[PDB]
RNA sequence: GGUGAACAGCCUCUGGCCAAUGGAACAAUGUAGGCAAGGGAAGUCGGCAAAACGGAUCCGUAACUUCGGGAAAAGGAUUG
RNA sequence: UUGUGGCAGCCAAGCGUUCAUAGCGACGUUGCUUUUUGAUCCUUCGAUGUCGGCUCUUCCUAUCAUUGCGAAGCAGAAUUCACCAAGUGUUGGAUUGUUCACCCACCAAUAGGGAACGUGAGCUGGGUUUAGACCGUCGUGAGACAGGUUAGUUUUACCCUACUGAUGACAGUGUCGCGAUAGUAAUUCAACCUAGUACGAGAGGAACCGUUGAUUCACACAAUUGGUCAUCGCGCUUGGUUGAAAAGCCAGUGGCGCGAAGCUACCGUGUGCCGGAUUAUGACUGAACGCCUCUAAGUCAGAAUCCAAGCUAGCAUGCGACG
């Protein structure tokens, strides 16, 4: 009774349940590893998946079929303005866990980031925090607040600094209110990385703060949403053969008769999609920060003066004007999705992690169709 | 940059696009994209498809 | 080594024998190399040298199972540069064992991938591309 | 009535009907219908099911034969 | 229960060119197993749906490859014996209903098994197992055959649970969190260099590090390629029809060509994970036992192993900060 020909599972166990995220933005679960030698920085940034493109370069890999000689890669681009700073967490190890030991926030929230805090901002009185940034127009209240730092500063042992993305500046998103979460900071003593996160209260935080090209990142997010979806294409299982009454597209055996019961790893038909899932050792291609010649998606050989959005903007997304990354690869959800940008866990070390890359041409052509030209100026010096 | 010419709409391909059929006379076709493969598959002329480069230079437009 | 290319002979394809050998036909049975999995059909792609019988062609060959390389497929192919390169038939020649060409020439246009993978089949061939 | 070899199928005229409980949505699995790249029965007990061929004109038509057939053999070309 | 089927120990006549024990081990002898078959007849005959295959899951080790080792009549290569080891894998086909069998080929390998001889309200119905029928042997005959062949209906879930997912109350409401516990995922191979080097009379002929890919699997995604069309998007076109043209419409999608968007494919693309403890084993110091000794007290190095880390869930009717 023993099976007659092996073959490997369909699917992973490693990733169940799959159900709903019950989170839209994607939590990092994880961390970099703190390292006081270093300077201080932060550890995680978000962005808004836009959309993707192609580009060619050429490869420097010894040892390769592929070296000296121009490959085609995928990429995705993903609009990733500043974040903004409006707080500062403190965090205390106890023997259960770490403990949030007390947080502090900026004087001002702007009118978005004051709206996650409501589920129907309108008919609200827009009241969040308007209470408490009155413990800064008093003497008392700055008391307060720097005996708050103070704590932090003697006490905390983990840090992190409350920021949201400025949802407003991308009009392609329908949507007012921001996306807030904590970014860990990292590096320095408990001192250095308070006074940082506090001067750093308000302002604007840039990618490149965060982030260094050729540097390899982990992309969090909610995936697409597939909805209830039956087992072939949930798990993979083989369809049975086409003669079969009442249906082929099912598993046939979900179990031995002991135990007498369905084992929770037999196949099932359930919710496909909209996980929460970390894919991690993308690279970094390129970053386009606003305001200066590399923004543009010009290469040293390619000199079309063009900008990095497609003809016609991106699909579902719109036109990409704030700073932004290029990875390498694809990215989880759908387009104008909410991505958590994290640096590695890992120690990147491998030849494949090291490569400068050096691009050669940003395909613009539009992605709706079959494009043909990289600039409505030059399709409409092409037909007069 | 290097671009490459379609061998039947005519129009210049960008790095990264193109599908090249290789007939049994050793010659290297360079389509743009699946509507002049498809074209081209099923026997039709570049020159006589009004939208096609061979037309519009074959007559003066 | 060489780099993964789509799969496109499964195993029972008839190919033509694209060389001066006799053969006019080639029947695929097995590919070299390639690790099972249940009910996959094991397929063979360019460059991917293969056992194959001759079907149709000279009484000389025919009835014994050889080696044989593929060296044009119909399926089309992503190429490294981003074009998916394909040809307009498939096609393979003869080898022994250890890869050299067993016939004299090659009829038609021969898979770059093939070529820079079998060195004799790259000196026997015609039009490489 | 038209096409068409035609009381085939398809569409219309006289006459008769819109009677089969309706509203919203387009998830899985179904019942019925399709289409698929490369390969072409490797699937399976088994080419089961589906696809393919299909009208007409012209040419050509094997073995075997009870000399009647096989035969619409097979194999080709043409069609607005 | 274990005759029988399978497995594994003890002694040592010999084989092993010398040599009992590298590797076997006869005469004997002791056990283990419940996949075979036998025995029984304890449950089930007011019915537990009976062979096989397809699917899919899980577990066992009596280990085939895979990681680490010890031994050799181990020079190298290969092969044999055993150890810690069940994490991972164990294929495509010809013929047969077949399990089994036996070939072709790949492979690192084509190991064995259990789960009511796993799995029929999951399929199939080829075999078998009603009624039709034919042949053979038997019978005087009706008929029989653990002889052969052909045709022969495969019913029900909406209940409970299990499982898969979906809401949800319980210190007002909302953002951010914590992380108990549970799942866990990566596998193997190839090529270049090392190298025609080490080893070897020669014949042949390694490997570590390093580099580049691939196989199986997993998770995503859709720029390109491909696939899909009732966008009934455009065009063409058959038959009818609105007197005609134009515009259409009907033939359940009339048909054909192209066909964006979306969905999607190893048929396309990307990514897949770092520490600690140790098993085998080999060692350190070191007695018992003036010596020796890896063990006795104490120590070390150590693996596809273990636990973490990482990834998923987190109604744990758990907890923290702030508004
Ligand atoms: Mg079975
Ligand atoms: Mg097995
Ligand atoms: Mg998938
Ligand atoms: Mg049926
Ligand atoms: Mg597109
Ligand atoms: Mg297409
Ligand atoms: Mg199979
Ligand atoms: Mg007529
Ligand atoms: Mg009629
Ligand atoms: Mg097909
Ligand atoms: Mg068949
Ligand atoms: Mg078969
Ligand atoms: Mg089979
Ligand atoms: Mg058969
Ligand atoms: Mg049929
Ligand atoms: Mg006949
Ligand atoms: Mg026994
Ligand atoms: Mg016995
Ligand atoms: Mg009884
Ligand atoms: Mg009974
Ligand atoms: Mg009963
Ligand atoms: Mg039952
Ligand atoms: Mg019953
Ligand atoms: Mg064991
Ligand atoms: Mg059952
Ligand atoms: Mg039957
Ligand atoms: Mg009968
Ligand atoms: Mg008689
Ligand atoms: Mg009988
Ligand atoms: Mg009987
Ligand atoms: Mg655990
Ligand atoms: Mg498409």
């Amino acid at each position: 009774s023993h099976r007659k020909f092996e073959h490997p599972r369909h699917g992973s166990l490693g990733f169940l349940p799959r159900k709903r995220c019950s989170r839209h933005r994607g939590k990092v679960k994880s961390f970099p590893k703190d390292d006081q030698q270093k300077p201080c920085h932060l550890t995680a940034f978000l962005g808004y998946k836009a959309g993707m493109t192609h580009i060619v370069r050429e490869v420097e890999k010894p040892g390769s079929k592929l070296h000296k000689k121009e490959t085609c890669e995928a990429v995705t681009i993903i609009e990733t303005p500043p974040l903004v700073i409006v707080g500062l967490v403190a965090y205390v190890k106890t023997p259960r866990g770490l403990r949030t030991l007390n947080s502090v926030w900026a004087q001002h929230l702007s009118e978005d980031v004051r709206r996650r805090f409501y589920k129907n901002w309108c008919k609200s009185k827009k009241k969040a925090f308007t209470k408490y940034a009155l413990k800064y127009d008093s003497d008392s209240g700055k008391k307060e607040i720097q005996l708050q730092l103070e704590k932090m500063k003697k006490y905390a042992t983990i840090v992190r600094v409350i920021a949201h993305t400025q949802i407003r500046k991308m009009k392609g998103l329908k949507q007012k209110k921001a996306h807030l979460m904590e970014i860990q900071i990292n590096g320095g003593t408990i001192a250095d990385k308070v006074d940082y996160g506090y001067k750093f209260f308000e302002k604007e935080v840039p990618v490149e703060a965060v982030f260094q090209k050729d540097e390899m990142v982990d992309i969090i997010g909610v995936t697409k949403g597939k909805g209830y979806e039956g087992v072939v294409t949930r798990w993979g299982v083989t369809r049975l053969p086409r003669k079969t009454h009442r249906g082929l597209r099912k598993v046939a055996c979900i179990g031995a008769w002991h135990p007498a019961r369905v084992s929770y790893t037999v196949a099932r038909a359930g919710q496909n999609g909209y996980h929460h899932r970390t894919e991690m050792n993308k690279k970094i291609y390129k970053m386009g920060k606003s305001g200066q010649e590399s923004h543009e998606a010009c290469t040293e050989f390619d000199r079309t003066e063009k900008d990095i959005t497609p003809m016609g903007g991106f699909p579902h997304y719109g036109v990409v004007k704030g700073d932004y990354l290029m990875i390498k690869g694809c990215c989880v959800g759908p387009k104008k999705r909410v991505v958590t940008l994290r640096q590695s866990l890992l120690k990147q070390t491998s030849r494949l992690a090291l490569e400068e890359i050096k691009l050669k041409f940003i395909d613009t052509s539009s992605k709706f169709g079959h494009g043909r030209f990289q600039t409505t100026d030059e399709k409409q010096k092409f037909y007069g | 940059l290097k671009t490459e010419l379609c061998r039947f709409s005519g129009q210049k391909i960008y790095p990264g696009k193109g599908i090249r059929f290789i007939r049994s006379d050793s010659q290297v076709f360079l389509f743009a994209n699946s509507k002049c493969k498809r074209y081209f598959h099923n026997r039709l002329k570049p020159a006589k498809l009004c939208w096609t480069a061979m037309y519009r230079k074959q007559h003066k437009k | 080594n060489k780099f993964r290319m789509s799969l496109g002979l499964p195993v029972a394809a008839t190919v033509n024998c694209a060389d001066n050998t006799g053969a006019k036909n080639l029947y695929i049975i097995s590919v070299k190399g390639i690790k099972g999995r249940l009910n996959r059909l094991p397929s063979a792609c360019v460059g991917d040298m293969v056992m194959a019988t001759v079907k149709k062609g000279k009484p000389d060959l025919r009835k014994k199972v050889m080696p044989a390389v593929i060296v044009r497929q119909r399926k089309p192919w992503r190429r490294k540069d981003g074009v998916f390169m394909y040809f307009e038939d498939n096609a393979g020649v003869i080898v022994n064992p250890k890869g050299e060409m067993k016939g004299s020439a090659i009829t038609g246009p021969i898979g770059k991938e093939c070529a820079d993978l079998w060195p004799r089949i790259a000196s026997a061939a015609n039009a490489i591309v």
